């Protein structure tokens, strides 16, 4: 058994019972092994999810580094981007990455960004500030909308409801044009205002 | 029903 | 048996246990009822979450509306300003609010968040989109800054932790600030990205 | 430990 095994049936096993149904326990079951062999692999249950998150970014997030020639802000709407595609990847997915700590195997890449961006022009603290940015607005955007898709399920459907014409004609506006389209207009409006920033210094 | 494919509409919380 | 007395201990439940430990089944042992009468109060799950929710915007979302005379850009920035302080409330606190819905006791607020930002100028479709992004960013953040509560508890110190100095900088710096500072430049970028797009209109 | 405190500051992930 390695690691590798591991994270591939701890990924299939994500995808059959969800982020609650995912057990150390369960997971032995699905290798054949006993519970206390996965503990040299996983030592707990958030060390799985770090290395759950870690393998869709590996398999998923394309625009995790820079690539040759991209400027900063197509670097920065395609990682959104790819970053999106790693969360959508698996059931729950974006739950298993909320809280993730990269390990040392992920720092060239991260610094690779931080060089890259104050290469093009930000600070340190502006260039952490621009990548913590685009990733939680990712994030919520994503978790918003598959929490949505269930919950949308769990009301009970209304006899009575009096909606307001504004607020009609938004969430029909909201609904026709969907969920991804509204991610890449708040994705743009952050990279615009990361570029009045940078002018404005 | 129109009230009950509306209800299903996201709606935001803030 | 009250809806405020079934909301407060439903509270503490959820700081007791964290949201997947909140179950009607263990909020109806927690009161001391069983399990019908607390039906009649709160029906399953998602009715307790979206009762929880609105409860948190009572208690702390200060600028859910426009204040009259405030400019756009400051009433976005208060609205998630405090709707942050209403997720950060109580544990899994933006776990609760994800994917939730207002009552018809809310339509009116939300209508009127409209017409203030379509009498400043925006169009019907981009104060939808200047909503939804600053929600879902300030949605991202703390969700990820609660599960970073939770998890960096949780993970073994490695022997050593040989980082790069970009990133090792970077981390540092964001530690010293905490997580607020961070925040407001992500929402100040985003009102910034608004603006540019606005006055081009 | 210093060395543990450190261990636990955030790091992004994308
Ligand atoms: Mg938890």
């Amino acid at each position: 058994l390695d690691k590798s095994k591991v994270i591939n049936s701890a990924l299939e096993l994500l995808n059959e019972v969800g982020i609650e149904g995912l057990t150390t326990r369960k997971l032995a079951q699905k290798l054949g092994v006993e519970q206390p062999t996965l503990y040299w692999h996983v030592k707990n249950k958030r060390a799985l999810l770090d290395a759950l998150a870690i393998e869709m970014l590996d398999r998923h997030h394309t625009h995790f580094s820079p690539l040759e020639g991209e400027s900063w802000q197509d670097f920065l709407r395609n990682n959104a981007k790819s970053f999106r595609n790693a969360l959508l990847s698996h059931r729950d997915g974006a739950k298993v990455h909320l809280g993730t700590r990269p390990t040392e195997k992920q720092y060239e890449t991260l610094e690779n960004q931080l060089a890259f961006l104050t290469q093009q022009g930000f600070s340190l603290e502006n260039a952490l500030y621009a990548l913590s940015a685009v990733g939680h607005f990712t994030l919520g955007s994503v978790l918003e909308d598959q929490e949505h898709q269930v919950a949308k399920e769990e009301r009970e459907t209304p006899t009575t409801d009096s909606m307001p014409p504004l607020l009609r004609q938004a969430i029909e506006l909201f609904d026709h044009q969907g969920a991804e389209p509204a991610f890449l207009h708040g994705l743009e409006s952050l990279i615009r205002g990361f570029e009045v920033q940078l002018t404005a210094l | 029903s129109v009230l009950a494919a509306r209800a299903r509409m996201w709606m935001w919380h803030w």
